């Protein structure tokens, strides 16, 4: 009894649509203007001509994952005014389609993660004054994208983990200011600059770990409101003196897995601060060669 | 049941028996996240309490009806 669907799709009556898993190439036809969501993921699209969604303006939630998408018209998503979430994981995008999404200005969560995406062009995310959660996971990034990240002042969440990110500069991230949670865990950062997260006023989760961090992270000490900071499982030896102390926000650390030089009096810092701050450690700090863990470590 | 799933699909572990099952899924269920990884995609619940769909553990996306989202986590007015 769906009075406003079309073969072989459902409609719960709550104006959400399925038509996901049927094996589709394109947007079915015959589907009411009344939709306000559409799930059409797990698919066969590989295309979305222009005006592919003209007959859906009050259109809120668009599910396009696992198909094999690799082209959008740069119209295709013309008239979506209202759209608030659009998921495009899971399919064959090489670049971030910057011009198809210019004009979803309600948009609130936007997924590209784990597609093949090797570029995001200058323009990116230009009119996406709503944005909150933003996906890059599981890309192909060798850089962060500064200038297009820098057009979401509302922006809460963003991942760029699981990418091929090196370095990241001084100020990358600096009109992020409502952001929350950043992960850049599963790159391959070596250098991170001593000024790379100036602007993030409001961070309180930074995950860092699975890098190739040699030398701690100085630019940590631009975030005030940091609760949660992971670095685990990099290449770190040494933190410099007083790192901690300006960090009155932190909650738990996370320095497993990390070869620590345990001489005196270089250790001294770190464990006794890992001693008085026992309760934020979460795991345990071990020694190169010995695996003593570095709280157990005291210098005269 | 299934012990890897397809390069990009996620397994949800499952105890309704006294044994342990997976089960393959290409997004996850309410009150869980996609936690992709280098070696296997899993289905994770989420830390918040009464979250529906989430960004990461401790950040979530949709909070239950009746309740107010605010910078990733529930509460029962808006704060």
């Amino acid at each position: 009894m769906d009075p406003l669907c079309a073969a072989p799709c459902s409609c719960d009556g709550d104006r959400r649509v399925d038509c996901s898993g049927k094996g589709l190439t394109a947007v079915p036809e015959g589907l009411s203007a009344f939709t306000q969501a559409l799930d059409i993921s797990m698919n066969n699209i590989t295309q979305l001509p222009e005006g592919a969604f003209k007959n859906f303006p009050f259109l809120e939630e668009l599910q396009l994952a696992g198909n094999d998408l690799s082209f959008i018209h740069p119209k295709a998503l013309s008239g979506l005014k209202e759209l608030k979430v659009l998921t495009l994981q899971n399919n064959q995008l090489k670049t971030v389609p910057s011009e198809a999404i210019r004009g979803l200005s309600a948009l609130q969560s936007l997924r590209l993660d784990a597609n093949h995406i090797t570029s995001v062009p200058e323009d990116s995310f230009e009119g996406l004054v709503q944005l909150r959660h933003l996906w890059l996971d599981d890309n192909s990034l060798t850089e962060v994208p500064v200038h297009p990240l820098s057009n979401l002042p509302t922006l809460q969440a963003l991942t760029l983990a699981l990418n091929k990110i090196s370095s990241i500069p001084d100020f990358a991230f600096t009109n992020l200011s409502s952001l929350v949670v950043l992960h850049l865990h599963n790159n391959k950062i070596r250098s991170l600059s001593q000024h790379c997260f100036d602007g993030l006023d409001n961070l309180e989760t930074l995950d860092l770990n699975y890098n190739n961090l040699g030398e701690f992270p100085q630019a940590i000490k631009a975030l005030p409101s940091l609760k949660e900071l992971a670095l685990d499982t990099n290449q770190l030896k040494s933190v410099p003196d007083g790192i901690f102390d300006r960090l009155t926000s932190l909650q738990k650390i996370w320095l497993h897995t990390n070869p620590w030089d345990c001489s005196c009096p270089r250790i001294d810092y770190l464990s006794r601060w890992l001693n008085k701050n026992s309760q934020k450690e979460q795991g345990s700090a071990k020694c190169s060669g010995s695996g003593k863990p570095v709280r157990s470590i005291i210098c005269p | 049941g299934c012990l890897k799933c397809s390069p990009k699909l996620f397994i949800l572990l499952e105890r309704n028996d006294i044994r342990q099952v997976g089960v393959c899924l290409p997004s996850c269920p309410p009150g869980y996240f996609d936690a992709r990884n280098p070696d296997m995609n899993k289905c994770i619940k989420c830390k918040i309490e009464h979250c529906e769909a989430c960004f990461s553990h401790n950040f979530c996306t949709k909070c239950k009806e009746g309740l107010y989202l605010h910078k990733g986590r529930c509460y029962p007015a808006c704060p």
